[PDB]
Order: structure tokens, then sequence, then C-alpha cells
């Protein structure tokens, strides 16, 4: 699949610093990628959609884009409310069987 | 291609059917006939052998006419008269009636019933002049 | 009302445009004409030609 | 602008059969796409397949083709999907999202491919524990 090469593969990490995953790919991928948010023990919730642009209806502090395969989610200043897990999803495929991902765990300062 | 011909037998409707034969008969004499690329090698020849069936065509209907004739005791000739004299349960009508004032299309209309029968006489009579 | 096919297959966006093409009548017949200018939907049209 | 409420947890060895509905209501139920996704708690997650309603036709995931039935019924304007076939190691979350679509019954229809919404939750202990 898209080769979702999560980096940093799990991140324990604090509020405010600037955001960058790198989950690339292998094939040629043109402007579809998509990046979700779950709660420990809540719903996933939508971050970044349109892979060029921000998402939309979305709190748009997140720039969630890049340079095709190395997009980045961009949310520079962390909070206390964003120790959950982030996502990265392809749906380019035609004939139309569609795929998926496992994206990243991020978790709250461990020690 | 001689299939062409053809289109000269068409070409004299309505003059009527003395001015047609008499047309017909010196018709006889008158009618009487780079960069190809990678791509254009296999697509090419594909248009000639659409083309050379034509000709081919051609010819072979003409000589399946020809042939036809052979039974009917003419060949190789255009205005052709043999052996049978005419029966009158076909259209009376006077000699002149037809020879002066009518088209060929008109005949047609006029006896395409009887084509086959008369074709047949015509195909049989012919046996008649082998035994004699 | 009976049973359908979904059918799934590549799409790939494609130029189209009409050109002309022409109908042509096979060795041994003919193509006749209406060279009338005044053509109703039927009727004799007066002078025919053949192509 | 419509809601999507799941499901619980069902007992059953490998090889059952068990219904669960992203039951959705409140609104025009045309406008948009509906797709199925879950995971088991730790490890990766298992997308299902989206079904573009106004045609009422659906798909579904390579490596989990043949056991399985998602149904989106218009005139009810609900949702069903039928599990079958289930493995033990197979215990996950699951969840239903959507994406506004656009005026099909006018024919417009984007069919755009990331998941706007996100389902509740919904569990499938194939197990007998
Ligand atoms: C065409 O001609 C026929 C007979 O001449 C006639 O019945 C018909 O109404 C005509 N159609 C027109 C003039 O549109």
């Amino acid at each position: 699949d898209i080769v979702m090469t999560q980096s940093p593969a799990t991140l324990s990490v604090s509020p405010g610093e600037r955001a960058t995953l790198s989950c690339r790919a292998s094939e040629s991928v043109s402007s579809d990628l998509a990046w979700y948010q779950q709660k420990p023990g809540q719903a996933p919730r939508l971050l970044i959609y349109g892979a060029s642009t921000r998402a939309t209806g979305v709190p748009a502090r997140f720039s969630g884009s890049g340079s095709g395969a190395e997009f980045t989610l961009t949310i520079s200043s962390l909070q206390s409310e964003d120790f959950a897990v982030y996502y990265c999803q392809q749906y380019n495929n035609w004939p139309p069987r569609y795929t998926f991902g496992q994206g990243t765990r991020l978790e709250i300062k461990r020690t | 291609g001689i299939g062409a011909v053809f289109l000269g037998f068409l070409g004299a409707a309505g003059s009527t059917m003395g001015a047609a034969s008499m047309t017909l008969t010196v018709q006889a004499r008158n009618l009487l006939s780079a960069p190809e690329a990678q791509q254009h090698l296999l697509k090419l020849t594909v248009w000639g052998i659409k083309q050379l069936q034509a000709r081919v065509l051609a010819v072979e209907r003409y000589l399946r006419d020809q042939q036809l004739l052979g039974i009917w005791g003419c060949s190789g000739k255009l205005i052709c008269c043999t052996n049978v004299p005419w029966n009158s349960s076909w259209s009376n009508r006077n000699l002149s009636e037809i020879w002066d004032n009518m088209t060929w299309l008109q005949w047609d209309k006029e006896i395409s019933n009887y084509t086959q029968i008369i074709y047949g006489l015509l195909e049989e009579s012919q046996n008649q002049q082998e035994k004699n | 009302n009976c049973n359908t096919s979904a059918i799934t297959q590549a799409c790939p966006k494609v130029s189209f445009e009409p050109i002309p093409i022409h109908y042509c009548a096979p060795a041994g017949f003919a193509i006749l004409k209406c060279k009338d200018k005044k053509f109703n939907g039927t009727g004799p049209c007066p002078s025919v030609s053949t192509v | 602008e419509v809601q999507l409420v799941e499901s619980g947890a069902e007992v059953k060895k490998p090889g059952s059969s068990v219904k669960v509905s992203c039951k959705a209501s409140g609104d025009t139920f045309i406008r948009y796409s509906f797709t199925w996704v879950r995971q088991a708690p730790g490890q990766g997650l298992e997308w299902m397949g989206r079904i573009i309603t106004i045609l009422d036709v659906a798909h579904y995931a390579p490596h989990l083709q043949g056991r399985v039935t998602i149904t989106a019924d218009k005139s009810t304007s609900t949702v069903y999907l039928e599990l079958r076939n289930l493995r033990s190691d197979d215990t996950a979350v699951y969840f239903c999202a959507g994406v506004y679509e656009g005026e099909a019954d006018e024919g417009e229809y984007d069919n755009n491919g990331f998941l706007k919404h996100w389902g509740q939750g919904t569990l499938v202990t194939v197990s007998s524990a």
C-alpha cells in the first residue's frame, strides 16, 4: 500500500511544537491523502482532507499538506487536547477497491 | 475497378426502348471499359485488403453473368435472340405499343411475375438443340 | 423490475469529436439521390442522380 | 445532516452471522455517501467500503469479500450490515463514516474519497467468552 512510514512511529510529545508526521508513498499518489485523530477511549475525529489545503468546517490551525508523498500534518501549537492518535489514509485506486491505513499513535509525556 | 461500368448501364434511363438499345450497343464501344511510420505498416495493408476485395468481386460478378448467358445459347453478345416464340399469356400488347412509348422499368413492373418461367423455358429450349 | 449489474472499469478522460464518415454502396448496387430543392418528406423527387 | 448511531458486542465463534446497524436519521439521507471502518484495540484498521446509495451500489474489501453484506435502504432510508464467517482475532471497535456528496437527484455527484464524519463504536467479540 501507500507505505505509511509514519515518522515518528509514535510520539510522546508536549503542547506547543511543530507537528511533522511523515507517512509517504511508493507509487504515484497525486492529490489524495487523509488525516484523522482519535482520543483514548473516544471516537475518531477528522483533521485534514483535500490533500492540498486545510479541511473545511474545521478549526484550521492545522495545515495538513506538503509535497506528494511527504505530506506533513502541521499543528504548530500542540495542546492539552491533542494527546490522541493521528492517521494516514489514501483513496486513489480505480477500478474502485479503496484502501486504508493504521495511522500513528501519539501519547502524552510518559515516564 | 471495372465495377464502375455497371453505373453506365443505368445512365440511360427514360430514353425509350429503341433509343436505349442503340445507346447500349454504342456504349459497348463507349462504355467499353511518404513517411509510412511504424504503425503505417500493419494498419496500412488492412486497407489494401479492403480495396482488393473490390476489383476481384467485380470481375467475379461479371464472369458469373456471362456464364449465365451460356445457358441461354448466347454469350459474349449484347443483343441476343434465340429459338423460342413469345406466348400470348404474357401481358398482351402491340409490338409498337412498347418499342416506341415505353421505358424498361415499365417492362419490369409489367412481367416481374413471369421472369422465372421465361427464364426456365429459355433454360430448357436449349436442350432440344442438344438432342436434335 | 429485474436484475441489474454494476460494471466497475477504468474511465480515463479522453478527447471526443465527430468527423465526416460517409456510407457507400457495395459492388452491384447504387445510391439514388433527391436533387430536388423542395423535397417534402415523401413524394417523387423530379430529378434523381446516381452517386 | 443525518445522525450516526451504532451498536454493541456479540459473542459467537468464527463462522456466525451478526446484524449491525448504523441507523442513520435526522435529515436528507440522499446527499451523502456512507462507509465503514473498524479497528481492534491496539492494531491496524479495517476499512469496509462505500455504498453509493442513490444508485444503491456498494463495494467491499479485497481480503474480506465473501462473507459481508452492506445495505442502504433508500425506502426507509436506513442502513443494515450482515456479517458472516467471522474470525476470532477480529474483536474490533466499529465506525460508520460519511461525506456530503451533492445534488444526486439533480445528477451532480462529486464522488470523493475521504471520510468526513465518524461513527460511535461497535464491537464483535468473535468468541464464546
Ligand atoms: C408530402 O406530400 C404528400 C403527398 O404529395 C402529402 O400527403 C404530405 O402532406 C406532404 N407533406 C408535407 C407537405 O409536409
